[PDB]
């Protein structure tokens, strides 16, 4: 498995917001966000993954931790801070 | 569905075509007025596109029959907004929204 940094958050953002707009899930929103995040986590290693991490990652790194925030204070208003940081990368990237 | 009321005119000319994106300022509010949201609080205009049910049905309907320029006051059912769920913390169950909207250009 072959994908670029661009392309695999391109598909993961608009399928966990189908999950969670669409289908108020968001346990399944989690599960399709947190192997993203670990990638990031893990860091690049090709110059394309290292400029995608440049221009992405403080707001990506951003978004989750609304997230974490919203893990912890069951604030809705948390997730969907989290969810303008994730549309301005999803608008980028397209 | 969506009701319609002019604040501001538009040009009367230029309305949204197919795979153009909208650019505009929004306020959201419940009908008592209690504000939601608002692009404009972020000084940050939002955008996005119509036709693709990217928006409520309100919005599809709505902003569609607006002109560059004009600003509304939409005022969506909740059969065209989040129906009997809502949006769970945000927007109760069975909600009518009104929105503020000004459509500032087609890109
Ligand atoms: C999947 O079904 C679609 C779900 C969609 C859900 C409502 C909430 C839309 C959300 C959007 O307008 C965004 C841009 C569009 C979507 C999430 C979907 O179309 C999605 O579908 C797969 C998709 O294509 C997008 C582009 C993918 C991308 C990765 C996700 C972007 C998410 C953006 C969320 C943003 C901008 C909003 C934020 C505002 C301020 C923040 C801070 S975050 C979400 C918040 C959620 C809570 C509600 C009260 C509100 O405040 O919007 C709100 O003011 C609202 O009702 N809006 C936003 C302004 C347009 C009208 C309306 C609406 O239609 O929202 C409605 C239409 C359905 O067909």
């Amino acid at each position: 498995v072959a994908i670029l940094w661009h392309e695999m958050w391109h598909e993961g953002l608009e399928e966990a917001s189908r999950l969670y707009f669409g289908e108020r899930n968001v346990k399944g929103m989690f599960e399709v966000l947190e192997p993203l995040h670990a990638m990031m986590e893990r860091g690049p290693q090709t110059l394309k993954e290292t400029s995608f991490n440049q221009a992405y990652g403080r707001d990506l790194m951003e978004a989750q931790e609304w997230c974490r925030k919203y893990m912890k204070s069951g604030n809705v208003k948390d997730l969907t801070q989290a969810w303008d940081l994730y549309y301005h990368v999803f608008r980028r990237i397209s | 569905g969506v009701q319609v009321e002019t604040i501001s005119p538009g040009d009367g000319r230029t309305f949204p075509k197919r795979g153009q994106t909208c650019v505009v300022h929004y306020t959201g509010m419940l009908e008592d007025g209690k504000k939601f949201d608002s692009s404009r609080d972020r000084n940050k205009p939002f955008k996005f596109m119509l036709g693709k049910q990217e928006v409520i049905r309100g919005w599809e309907e709505g902003v569609a029959q607006m002109s560059v320029g004009q600003r509304a006051k939409l005022t969506i059912s909740p059969d065209y907004a989040y129906g009997a769920t809502g949006h769970p913390g945000i927007i109760p169950p069975h909600a009518t929204l009104v929105f503020d909207v000004e459509l500032l250009k087609l890109e």
